[PDB]
């Protein structure tokens, strides 16, 4: 927290450039992967977006869904085993006789 | 505030620094263990006949 | 003594060193420079 308000602040300040307002972007392997990279997650976010609102609209699914998953938490709690710490491999071994 | 080192960069860096070193300084003097807990103590009396 | 002198060896030019190096980080954040210092460092010598 501190370290945001007050280091990074400052070196955004100092260590950031002023954007430029012309047609200066260069195709380079290393450059248009990022465009591509962008459009994909710009459809992504609709698609994503689509299906929130057939969530919302279908409630009564929403609503089983989620009581599926809080059984299913439930059941599988008690399937672990418990136990302080695990058991680690030390290298060495004791043998008595 | 985040004005005030947004104009003096220098101090901020300058305060940056000084943690890291006093970490680093830190650092070669910690002990080490495999767990933070710390052994009750221990008293054993020996004879022999 | 003697072997308190080899035990000890190696510790005053290393707190010297980091002593210099705080009086130098210090004075660039009072003046806001990372030259401005060296001025006032380069007087140790006229005391001594
Ligand atoms: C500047 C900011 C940093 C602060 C430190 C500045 C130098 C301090 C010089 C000094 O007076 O140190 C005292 C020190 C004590 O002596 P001792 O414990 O025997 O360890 C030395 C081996 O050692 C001494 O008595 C001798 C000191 C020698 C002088 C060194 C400084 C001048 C460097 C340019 C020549
Ligand atoms: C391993 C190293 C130790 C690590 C400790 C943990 C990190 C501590 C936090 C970092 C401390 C950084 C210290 C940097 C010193 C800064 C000196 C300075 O020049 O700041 C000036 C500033 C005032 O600035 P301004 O009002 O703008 O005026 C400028 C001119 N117009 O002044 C200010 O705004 C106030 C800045 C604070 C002033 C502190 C005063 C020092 C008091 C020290 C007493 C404690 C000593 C403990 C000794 C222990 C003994 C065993
Ligand atoms: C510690 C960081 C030192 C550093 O950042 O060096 C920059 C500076 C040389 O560049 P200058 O243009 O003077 O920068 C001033 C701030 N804009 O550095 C200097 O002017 C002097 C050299 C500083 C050396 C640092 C202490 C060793």
């Amino acid at each position: 927290l501190i370290v945001a308000l007050t280091f990074t602040p400052a070196l955004c300040a100092t260590i950031l450039k002023q954007h430029d307002p012309n047609k200066e972007p260069s195709n380079n392997i290393f450059a248009r992967f990022f465009r591509s990279f962008n459009n994909g997650f710009d459809r992504m976010s609709h698609s994503y977006q689509n299906g929130v609102s057939r969530m919302l609209k279908g409630k009564i699914f929403s609503g089983v869904l989620y009581a599926v998953v809080v059984a299913l938490l439930v059941f599988l709690f008690q399937k672990l085993p418990s136990s302080f710490l695990p058991e680690e491999d030390q290298g060495v071994v004791m043998t008595l006789v | 505030m985040a004005q005030f080192f947004i104009h003096r960069p220098i101090f901020a860096w300058v305060i940056a620094l000084v943690i890291m070193l006093a970490g680093i300084l830190t650092l070669t003097k910690m002990p080490i263990a495999q767990y933070p807990t710390i052994a009750p103590p221990t008293v054993t009396i020996a004879a022999t006949y | 003594l003697s072997l308190e002198e080899r035990e000890s060896g190696a510790q005053a030019p290393f707190l010297y060193a980091l002593s210099l190096l705080i009086v130098f980080l210090c004075l660039a954040a009072l003046y806001e420079s990372w030259s401005i210092p060296f001025s006032v460092l380069l007087v140790v010598p006229l005391g001594v």
